[PDB]
């Protein structure tokens, strides 16, 4: 009413020379615009805490593992790899051959037991942390290699064993720029030498993580490393908070708009500021 | 709006794919990468929604700042409207007047103002006979 009554005074000249209807058309589309921000509203509402709710059950009982798991995959039964050789828990190759049952007989001499190719979660990481000895005692064997691994934290050790992982030690050795440098301890331009490279086109995806944690020497691109770092996503609950400010002045933005969209169609760019102004006031 | 939608995107693919199956013992850790590339977009967002609170201030300043050369430019357009309003020949659009305010570019704000002056002068002075040259002058300065 006071908008009415001041727009008139501040706009229009003369007594009574006029209607208001500005004031109707206007606490219509007020209840349009109130019901609509606010319906769009409880939906996000809606949405976040249901969210929130699946994250509440996500939370159930409770290193370098969960590195190797990411970028390459854990699996419990059996599979084919991008050769399509026979694989087993992360990146253990049973067999090359072409044979079904080459593997089969492999994996039961290996973990002693006589399974199908179906196995249990510890001896997933088991099969892991043997390959990952097995993989580090190479290294040290490696005359190009050793330096290095000897160099680095644990960290970018595991970042190494990763790219052996993927290459096989005498695919990570003739990398020797990168490896020099990282021995160096100079680990900006080793990153920017590793990003060089037919193993970055292949995977620059993994091969962008890796070099990140050679780089940063932190695990935070791929101890971080455990499913925990989930439990973070807890904290972006933020937006229940956020919401409390644009709910509160949700009816004065749509007042304005309203008053916007009804009054002020005739009006200057300079009329349409000050009456703004009076309107907000 | 975009990082919003793209958000809520992989919100979207995160609630998607949490409750498929049930274990998840492999792949929803294939999808907390992208979760956790979900992190790299929130910091974007947040990047945005934090230059935004800095935006509105500096903005709101610049056009208190810029004030006086619209002002100046109203009553040195109104001039020349009043010298066409004398004679058909002394027309000018406030298209005119703009394209000639942008050439001022292609105690700073000083600075555009003079020259806002002496490029107005420079150009419209052709399109007037001596006597409103003159009268333009002395109305201007």
């Amino acid at each position: 009413i006071h908008f009415d009554r001041n727009f008139y005074q501040k706009m229009k000249v003369g007594v009574n020379p006029r209607s208001p209807g500005y004031f109707i058309d206007g606490l219509r589309a007020l209840v349009k615009l109130v019901t609509a921000k606010y319906q769009d509203l409880q939906e996000n509402q809606r949405f976040v805490n249901v969210g929130l709710e699946k994250l509440n059950e996500s939370v159930l009982k409770v290193n370098i593992f969960e590195m190797l798991r990411i970028d390459e995959g854990l699996r419990l039964k059996i599979y084919k790899d991008t050769e399509g050789y026979y694989t087993i828990g992360i990146g253990h190759l049973l067999t090359k051959s072409p044979s079904l049952n080459a593997a089969k007989s492999e994996l039961d001499k290996a973990i002693g037991r006589n399974t199908n190719g179906v196995i249990t979660k510890d001896e997933a990481e088991k099969l892991f942390n043997q390959d990952v000895d097995a993989a580090v005692r190479g290294i040290l064997r490696n005359a190009k290699l050793k330096p290095v691994y000897d160099s680095l934290d644990a960290v970018r050790r595991a970042a190494l064993i990763n790219m052996v992982f993927q290459m096989g030690e005498t695919g990570v050795a003739g990398f020797t720029n990168s490896l020099r440098m990282l021995q160096q301890k100079r680990w900006d331009e080793a990153a920017v030498n590793l990003a060089k490279s037919r193993w970055y086109n292949q995977t620059p995806n993994r091969a962008k993580r890796v070099i990140t944690t050679f780089r940063t020497g932190t695990w935070d691109a791929y101890i971080s490393l455990v499913k925990s770092l989930t439990f973070e996503k807890e904290r972006w609950l933020n937006t229940t908070k956020q919401f409390s400010k644009t709910s509160q002045e949700l009816i004065g933005n749509c007042i304005i708009s309203s008053i916007y969209e009804t009054y002020f169609g005739h009006l200057n760019e300079r009329e349409r500021a000050d009456m703004l102004v009076i309107l907000k006031r | 709006t975009e990082y919003k939608l793209k958000l809520k995107n992989l919100e979207k693919r995160l609630l998607e794919e949490l409750n498929n199956s049930q274990g998840n013992m492999l792949e929803n850790d294939e999808l907390m990468v992208t979760l956790n590339n979900l992190k790299k977009e929130a910091m974007n967002i947040e990047k945005k929604l934090s230059e935004s609170e800095e935006f509105f201030p500096q903005f709101d300043n610049l056009v208190e700042e810029y004030s006086i050369i619209g002002k100046h430019s109203v009553k040195i357009f109104s001039m020349l409207e009043k010298f066409g309003q004398f004679h058909w020949f002394y027309g000018i659009s406030i298209g005119q007047f703009l394209s000639c305010f942008k050439r001022v570019f292609i105690t700073r704000v000083d600075e555009i103002l003079w020259l806002l002056y002496q490029e107005v002068y420079c150009q419209f002075s052709t399109a007037l006979d001596k006597k409103f040259k003159m009268i333009m002058a002395m109305t201007m300065f």
